[PDB]
């Protein structure tokens, strides 16, 4: 017996959840850019994202200079493509993704400067739609903690 | 939300680091030198040294005999191996019951193992069989040699089959587009599915579609198994696995209970001295529960005697609840607990003592709180008396109706009415042995 | 179907506060019982727990199987209800504890929620190659509807399924993916050219339209007891129907529990209870009972309802007497529903429903009769002379069935009682305890 | 950290194992146990 | 080899006497029965003078006194390569084979064949293994470079040794045994090269090795009998062999005794617990202790006085007087202070227990007042109990806990006898109800 593919999805609460608003997120037919902080991370969506057969596309710190160009102009030309696997700090630096209103930040919470520059990365003008910022969590976890953290700085840095 | 069945209030014995039980915690109330002595046969048991020890758990009904061993299991994790036993499930028509006791010793003995796998795995690109210079000479089969292609990701092979191989090849029906994985272990062949190099949609036979495997076609892994040696056991006594005529035909003949013999035994015991001796294998004593020990007759009890004194046998609790009763299979000998002296003398006897009336309306309590489920102090108070005139077990049975016809009036709450509904519809054994008293037909 | 003794009970007839009819869906009163096996009935229906011992006593003809019955028809499709005598335990090939504990699981559903396929078009192409033996088949299926064309791949048990009631190439076929059923709706190309032979005189249909390919969830209910069968060795769907699941092992057991709640917490299956019922449970061995009394502590266990007629009797296996035939500890862990005898208006009633259930048109001087005697002998008895005096009455050629028809089937026919009190009068001529007789009439 | 792996039985056998134009492969399973 | 955790008998390793059969006090782990130890020597020195047969020795004597000691001491001291088959009263009432052929098949499962055979093994390490292939795979050419740490050779390879050597692929640095006859090679590992691990064979490379086999005549009685296979000597489904194949092997193994090819050990039956065999099993073991193929059969009961099983009579020792006749008893005795302390003593050095001396004499005066058994049992809780508390050394009080934890016979029944109304009687009356 193989390593069972719904098994790896459903023993993860986050990828469960996930899959659950794919769902109706590729039923209305959408735009979906998709943020991690480690390579690994992007490095297990991509064998999810062969079950569903979807078009997607990967951006990392590895990619070759090239690429992030072109990679960009099929973006902004070619509509059939779905799912945006982008860095913390590579996709979120001045890349247009004007197209594009939904993000969803697996897990950042590692400082909310690089959360400013990413969701500034979208929501830029020549957006023709309205923005919905998706962040899914594990509640009653570190990621607590940290979220109290990313908290009281947003708010240092923003009464500052 | 949940599902609870007579249990699972009971998480653990629920001591401290010194082993000193509290009043209320772990879902148990009371019973404190008992928990304090089953965590001492707790602690005995992760020592991991004695073999062949064994308690006896003795006191009345509805004293918690059950819960303790449960708790005990819980205690110990599902790491160590447990087996649950009742005093009836001895007695088969298959085997004799000596077998079976022998069996379901063994069966509480573990063993971990890492295991290394030699595999050869990939998406198949070409399959060319070749001939034999004459084919129908009797002896020798049809085919020679196979050649076989397989791709994986980085990585290309191509093998030459022995027949024998391509015998388990060819009974899982592979083809040209279709991922397999062989194990050089025993040569079983698992078919994963069609390549999504190809197309997807074309097919009428709900296939599952599977990427090229990551990394060569030729690999050795590591996999830790955890196991019995009853299922060394019998694995050796009925031979599936291999490539043979044997092997291939025992997986087909209805499967049937046998004696194994000693010697099978001798030499499987010889084997994981080996496979511990080098550093690979990990041995765990379980512990082997019999409920209701006073269904066991003599000659059971008798080779219980002998094989208490091996030195492989795990530690076995038993439970009873009779005083001064005769034991099954001898016709005049009186001896405590059903269980005969020899017997006796090698136990280690723990008491359990019955509940007082505070303690029967906790347990209540935390069995309405468990069943989620609200109930009022008036309500309590009497369902607690009503425990104390006839049953725990009454009363603690008689909560569900009583929920059952709170939700009937549109309401959360139960109450007295309530009660004495469920008292008039539902009746015990003393009401129904006073109908059956004054009786007209065998009422 | 035939008419059974049961057959005039469909449901328990309570109202929606549990408050049951004075006559209701073909039972009258026993008002108590019948609240009291609602209550059950809501119990099994909610399925929050487990392993609840339900005893039913009472005297000879009161209604426990009646009460069984009734519980069994309000309960519904889709929960099982293992309904047993207390003498099947006892077998030559499985042990008591290993034939209780598949009368346990038998009791048990799990619904199962697949995805499935549906394939309705017209047959255009089929190609099927074979090997020369016959043993590797494979092929093509050119397949068209009013909008679309597909060519699909075959296995080999969709060649089998073809080459069974054969499709000829302008047929209309329905495809099903996750079942592999062939259903050949018709036919729409009506061709000239038939071969003598074949012929698919079958029923002209217009060619479907529109989607080739549609997606339909399907759910469908196993026991557990199935699944152990079938994963207890390779050939196990046929010792589903030949009975040959011998002593199947504890871990496949433990593995198929495992998986059950793997399949509950994926979503992809859900655990349905269900309802044992032992009749006659007097006749079991104390070894039964001790095991009954921790198979009822686990979470896959059902409701066991139990039903004796015994007073204070010897159980057995031992030598002691005991109230209703069983044990202290199993009486301990059970609740207790008494049934008590009727009266004259409810026997008049019963044989209403009774001669209303075998269509049998009664005068109110018979049923008084038939009361009368219901009274005094059991209510079998007049419950069995109905359909007697129905006999009486065509063979006179009236269908009305009068007082005289009734004095005849019960001079015909005897009761116990009279039929004690001639062995009685006439011992000689039968054989008695010991054997003598005297057949010689000198 | 730790990936699911294939679940298999484990096996009983000893075999010809490497010590690390074809391949070739031969079934070459035996049982520990010998009489 | 042979994995064991701790026994109840795994501190004796044999009897202690001295070359005149003399007992000493203490030795080998067995202390007291002077008279009984003394005699089971003598009944060793019978099994290892092997010129009788077929004699029947009983030992009887009260519960918990060193009779399954006394076996497993005789047991240790015959050493390997004697058979001894140890079984219990219960172990013969099967449901595939009748009480009489259980019982043959452990009789004859205690008589061994001695046979001494040659066989000459290629054992090395391998320099260099070239394999020179064709296209088709018609004509192999193999060169094999192997060595000892004395000397070294190179070998040209025939065509099966080819398929031999890919089969079970043989690199460079591993260290193999070759049979030349059947062609088995064998992978002893890996040599001394870090560039498992085995050292490099010394010596010759061909070398010429005598191995003894023991074969039981169970296995030829099973093997000969040609309905099933040696599987069943594993599986057990031996399934009632004939008389006919037993004479077969009976008159063979004669024949192969006067031709010097072979020898005759005999061996030990223990049968622990005779006393629950049935009649038709005594009136069996009457006249199959005659045989000249006959082992010595030693029986171990506690009874005395009891009912014998399938009749309605009482016999001495629950055995009829004359399987009686043609026995001679050894009897055993109820131990002293002194010896019940030293056996405690050992066991306490044998389970690695630390004890006070104060401790050992509460348990020396706890044991001479309820069991032996119930003092050798403390003894493992209490040192958990002193574990707990974070101290090695065992001392009263911990033994004092453990006393009050876990009960004995004795107190067990004083508790029954006072609280009989809440417990069931043979009646089947119980009382569950705390009130009224
Ligand atoms: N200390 C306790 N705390 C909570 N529940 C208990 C306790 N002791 C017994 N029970 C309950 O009483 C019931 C009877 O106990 P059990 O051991 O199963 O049967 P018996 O005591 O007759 O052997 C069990 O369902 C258990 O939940
Ligand atoms: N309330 C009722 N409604 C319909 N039929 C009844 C009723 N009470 C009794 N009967 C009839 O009387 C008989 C009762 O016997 P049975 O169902 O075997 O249970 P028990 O043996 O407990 O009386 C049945 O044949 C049934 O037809
Ligand atoms: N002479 C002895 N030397 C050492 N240990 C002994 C001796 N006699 C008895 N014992 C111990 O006493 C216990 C009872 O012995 P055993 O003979 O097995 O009981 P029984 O006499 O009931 O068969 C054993 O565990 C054994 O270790």
């Amino acid at each position: 017996s193989m390593p069972s593919m719904d098994r790896f999805i459903t023993e993860s609460a986050k990828l469960r959840k996930l899959d659950e608003l794919l769902v109706k997120l590729k039923s209305e037919g959408h735009r979906v850019l998709i943020y991690f902080q480690m390579t690994k991370m992007m490095d297990l969506m991509e064998e999810y994202l062969t079950y569903r057969q979807y078009n997607h596309i990967r951006l990392d710190g590895s990619s070759k200079l090239e690429d992030r160009r072109d990679l960009v102009h099929d973006w902004q030309t070619n509509p059939e493509i779905f799912v945006f696997l982008l860095s913390t700090r590579a996709g979120g630096l001045g890349i247009n993704l004007t197209a594009a209103d939904t993000v969803i930040f697996y897990d950042s919470d590692w400082n909310p400067t690089i959360d400013s520059q990413a969701m500034d990365r979208a929501h830029r003008l020549g957006q023709t739609r309205q923005v919905t910022v998706y962040r899914l969590l594990v509640r009653g976890t570190i990621e607590e903690r940290m979220r109290d953290r990313a908290k009281q700085k947003e708010q240092v840095q923003q009464v500052v | 939300v949940t599902r609870t069945a007579a249990h699972t209030h009971i998480k653990g014995l629920g001591l401290d680091e010194s082993g000193v039980a509290k009043r209320v915690e772990g879902g148990f109330v009371g019973q404190i030198e008992a928990r304090e002595a089953c965590g001492v046969i707790v602690d005995l048991i992760k020592a991991k040294k004695m073999s062949g020890r064994a308690i006896l758990l003795a006191g009345g009904p509805s004293t918690g005999k059950t819960a303790l061993a449960l708790a005990i299991s819980q205690e110990l994790g599902p790491k160590v191996p447990f087996c649950p036993l009742v005093g009836s499930e001895l007695y088969s028509v298959e085997v004799k019951k000596t077998e079976t006791l022998m069996e379901n010793f063994r069966r509480a003995i573990g063993l971990r193992i890492k295991e290394t796998k030699e595999v050869y795995e990939g998406e198949v690109t070409e399959l060319t069989p070749e001939d034999a210079e004459n084919p129908l000479g009797g002896y020798g089969k049809t085919i020679s040699h196979v050649i076989v292609g397989l791709k994986s990701a980085k990585g290309t092979k191509t093998l030459r089959l022995d027949p024998t191989i391509y015998e388990s090849i060819q009974r899982e029906k592979v083809s040209i587009g279709d991922v397999i994985y062989i194990e050089a272990n025993t040569g079983a062949v698992k078919r994963v599915g069609r390549s999504d190099a190809y197309a997807t949609e074309f097919d009428l036979e709900t296939e599952e579609y599977v990427p090229l495997p990551k990394g060569e076609v030729h690999k050795k892994k590591e996999i830790v198994q955890d196991v019995t040696l009853h299922d060394l056991d019998v694995a050796n006594a009925r031979p599936q696995g291999g490539q043979d005529v044997i092997s291939m035909m025992g997986q087909l003949l209805k499967p049937k209970k046998t004696e194994i013999t000693e010697k099978l035994r001798q030499e499987v015991n010889k084997v994981v001295a080996k496979y511990i001796d080098q550093g690979v294998a990990e041995l765990i004593p379980g512990v082997l529960f019999i409920d209701e020990v006073n269904m066991l007759d003599i000659e059971i009890f008798t080779y219980l005697n002998k094989a208490l004194e091996s030195n492989i046998a795990p530690v076995v609790v038993l439970a009873s609840n009779r005083g001064m009763t005769t034991v099954r299979g001898t016709e005049d000998v009186i001896s405590p607990h059903g269980v005969p002296p020899d017997l006796i003398d090698r136990l280690l006897i723990v008491r359990t003592l019955p509940y007082d009336k505070d303690e029967i309306r906790t347990i209540i309590e935390r069995r309405a709180t468990v069943e989620r489920l609200q109930v009022e102090s008036s309500a309590l108070d009497l369902l607690a008396t009503m425990g104390t005139e006839t049953s725990l077990r009454y009363a603690l049975q008689l909560l569900a109706p009583c929920g059952i016809l709170a939700q009937t009036s549109n309401r959360k709450e139960i109450v007295v009415n309530d009660v004495n509904e469920a008292k008039l519809l539902f009746l015990d054994a003393k009401r129904s042995t006073k109908i059956l008293e004054t009786s007209a037909n065998y009422l | 179907s035939l008419i059974a003794a049961h057959s005039h009970i469909t449901g328990l007839g309570l109202d929606e506060n549990l408050q049951p009819r004075p006559t209701s869906e073909g039972m009258v009163g026993q008002l108590q019982a019948r609240r009291a096996a609602g209550v059950i009935l809501k119990m099994v229906q909610n399925g929050t727990i487990a392993g609840r011992a339900v005893l039913v006593a009472g005297p000879p003809s009161t209604g426990k199987t009646a009460l069984a019955m009734g519980v069994s028809q309000s309960l519904g499709k889709d929960v099982p209800f293992t309904a047993i005598a207390g003498s099947e335990i006892f077998s030559l090939e499985l042990s008591k504890t290993e034939a209780l504990t598949q009368a346990f699981r038998k009791s048990i559903g799990i619904k199962i929620k697949e995805e499935t396929e549906l394939i309705e078009g017209e047959v255009v192409e089929i190609q099927i190659d074979r090997s020369i033996t016959g043993g590797h088949k494979q092929g093509k299926l050119t397949i068209k509807t009013t909008d679309m064309e597909t060519i699909y791949e075959l296995g080999n048990k969709m060649i089998d399924g073809l080459t069974k009631e054969k499709v000829l190439a302008g047929d209309v076929i329905s495809i099903d993916k996750a079942s592999g059923k062939i259903t050949k709706l018709g036919r729409s190309f009506a061709r000239s050219r038939d071969y003598d032979a074949m012929g698919a005189d079958t029923r002209f249909v217009q060619c479907p339209e529109g989607e080739l390919q549609k997606r339909k969830t399907v759910v469908h209910t196993v026991s557990l007891h199935e699944i152990d069968v079938i994963n207890s060795r390779t050939q196990g769907f046929l010792a589903l129907f030949t009975g040959d699941t011998g002593e199947i092992r504890s871990e496949v057991r433990d593995q198929i529990n495992t998986k059950v709640a793997e399949w509950k917490e994926e979503g992809k299956a859900e655990i349905v209870p269900g309802v044992l019922f032992i009749d006659e449970v007097h006749m079991l061995d104390i070894e039964c009972f001790s095991f009954i009394n921790r198979a009822l502590e686990d979470e896959f266990a059902p409701i066991v309802m139990m039903a004796t007629n015994r007073g204070v009797s010897k159980t057995r296996g031992t030598n002691y007497k005991s109230p209703h035939g069983l044990p202290l500890d199993l009486l301990d862990r059970s609740i207790i529903i008494t049934t008590k005898s009727y009266n004259e208006q409810e026997i008049k009633t019963i044989l209403s429903i009774r001669a209303q259930e075998e269509e049998v048109e009664l005068s109110s001087d018979a049923l008084d009769l038939l009361t009368k005697t219901g009274v005094e002998t059991s209510l079998r008895y007049s419950s069995n002379l109905i359909s007697v005096a129905q006999q009486i009455a065509m063979k006179r050629k009236n269908n009305t069935v009068e007082v005289e028809d009734v004095k005849r089937a019960y001079l015909l026919f005897l009761d116990s009682a009279r039929s004690v009190k001639y062995v009685q009068e006439n011992e000689s001529q039968y054989i008695d305890d010991q054997g003598n007789v005297q057949i010689s009439i000198a | 950290f730790e990936r699911a792996d294939v679940d298999s039985p484990f096996s009983f056998t000893t075999f010809g194992k490497t010590t690390s134009k074809f391949t070739d492969l031969i079934y070459s399973s035996r049982n520990p146990i010998k009489y």
